[PDB]
């Protein structure tokens, strides 16, 4: 039950004051305590506290203190961890343990910070159509090299955000410094026939939800 | 605090009562420790799967089970499934820092042997838009998890001059290397012809990307 | 060794305790130790007896 899953990793680049708004489900925040821990994917839950929302006393963990200001709402049940003037650390997926008391054991599906900021170049996906030659193949090549999106976050899509036919994303590669994502979405050649075949790319640089077709 | 240097894994093949014993360097990584046997994902079950190493937390479905079951916090993988696949790192949340667990990844049998999509298109109308010429070539759900692409720029076993993304699980468990033919339109375009050679264990896949001229 | 963090305070702690290795008759001074055993009647060395002076 214990969901204080921290906000997403939050580009606020450093000396901003970022926010891990573990926002608490019902785990009894104002009953027990809601630990922030800054911690990476598997570093392991480096608390910013044993934070006793239920006790007096919250026994400050030194781990993920430090601009990791743990802004935790015992009543509002949202370990907020709002990293104030975070410093290059926020980055991590910040898991908000159930300090029951001080007794800082749980975590949730939590967000991160991340306190670097990335340009938002274009958000194109070159929407290459099925095989150049062959064109015919078990799953069309509705390929979309999503162009140098200058932040990561390149959304590749097959079909404008619709029916990902076989998505063949790379991880918004940085073969150009940026969100290169050669999304080549094997679509159905039916699938990009049947429904759309809008290759989208809703990266985050230039923010929007491309419908190049392929 | 309690340093915990976990144990790497939860072995398990069949379903079966694992163990994600997660050490600690420093201590027992235990209640005080707080490892919570968390069978934390990036996104998903990021949270204690259990409860100060003790009992089953949030993210357990009883693989992530809370058990100090020696100085390592044993994330109690029973019944490991495939969807019991965690880094089952009981992460503690120490007193005095976290300290917490580095991992014990619980996982059972997965990874199925999937088709490698020949999603492989070349340096088409908007592949070729660019100034240099760059294919869009696939193998998504490549049997194995490793597909070395070579998008082989005219049939050119183009290793380089492509940029071979790594061959990531596309749909089935299964890896999708986003190949491109890549060059400044000298030989991407002059190779606008690609088979994108990715495949289990580095198989080279006629991936046909095989632009015309 | 065992230590809980339900008190990161030593105070409300209580740490207590019990022994039964040799044994000592009660007394008043003496709470009421866990062990009311061992009745086992020592001698007393000196005895009380009238003598000529």
């Amino acid at each position: 039950q214990v969901q204080l899953v921290e906000s997403g990793g939050g580009v606020v680049q450093p000396g901003r004051s970022l926010r891990l708004s573990c926002a608490a489900s019902g785990f009894t925040f104002s009953n027990y305590g809601i630990h922030w821990v800054r911690q990476a994917p598997g570093k392991g839950l480096e608390w910013v506290a044993v934070i006793s929302y239920d006790g007096r006393h919250k026994y400050i963990a030194d781990p993920v203190k430090g601009r990791f200001t743990i802004s935790r709402d015992n009543s509002k049940n949202m370990l907020y961890l709002q990293m104030n003037s975070l410093r290059t650390e926020d980055t991590a997926v910040y898991y908000c343990a159930k300090d029951t008391s001080g007794w800082y054991e749980f975590f949730d599906s939590w967000g991160q910070g991340i306190p670097v900021t990335v340009s938002s170049a274009s958000p194109t996906s070159p929407k290459v159509f099925p095989l150049s030659l062959c064109s015919t193949q078990p799953d069309g090549n509705v390929v979309i090299a999503c162009l140098v999106q200058g932040f990561f976050p390149q959304e590749p899509l097959s079909v404008t955000w619709s029916e990902s036919g076989q998505g063949v994303t790379a991880r918004n590669f940085p073969p150009s410094q940026d969100a290169s994502g050669d999304l080549y979405t094997t679509s159905s050649q039916l699938t990009l026939p049947a429904t759309q075949c809008l290759a989208g790319k809703s990266v985050t640089c230039h923010v929007k939800h491309y419908t190049n077709p392929s | 605090e309690i340093v915990m240097t976990q144990s790497p894994a939860t072995l398990s093949v069949s379903p079966g009562e694992r163990a994600t014993l997660s050490c600690r360097a420093s201590q027992s990584v235990a209640t005080n420790v707080a490892w919570y046997q968390q069978k934390p994902g990036q996104a998903p079950r990021l949270l204690i799967y259990g409860a100060s190493t003790r009992a089953t937390g949030i993210p357990a479905r009883f693989s992530g089970s809370g058990s100090g079951t020696e100085f390592t916090l044993t994330i109690s993988s029973l019944q490991s499934e495939d969807f019991a696949v965690y880094y089952c790192q009981q992460c503690n949340d120490w007193l005095t820092f976290g300290q917490g667990t580095k991992v014990e990844i619980k996982r059972t049998v997965a990874a199925p042997s999937v088709f490698i999509f020949p999603p492989s298109d070349e340096q088409l109308k908007s592949g070729t838009a660019s100034v240099v010429c760059l294919l869009n070539n696939f193998y998504p759900r490549e049997a194995k998890v490793q597909w070395k692409v070579d998008n082989a720029l005219q049939s050119g076993n183009s290793q380089e001059s492509v940029t071979e993304q790594d061959s990531k699980d596309s749909t089935y468990s299964l890896s999708s290397t986003l190949t491109l033919s890549k060059a400044d339109y000298e030989k991407h375009k002059v190779y606008a012809c690609e088979v994108t050679h990715q495949g289990l264990s580095s198989p080279v896949t006629k991936s046909f990307n095989r632009g015309e001229c | 060794s065992d230590h809980t963090t339900t008190c990161t305070d030593v105070k409300q702690c209580r740490a207590y305790l019990i022994d039964n290795k040799k044994w000592v008759y009660n007394s008043g001074r003496l709470p009421r130790g866990e062990g009311d055993t061992f009745k086992g009647k020592l001698h007393v060395p000196f005895v009380p007896v009238k003598a000529k002076c």
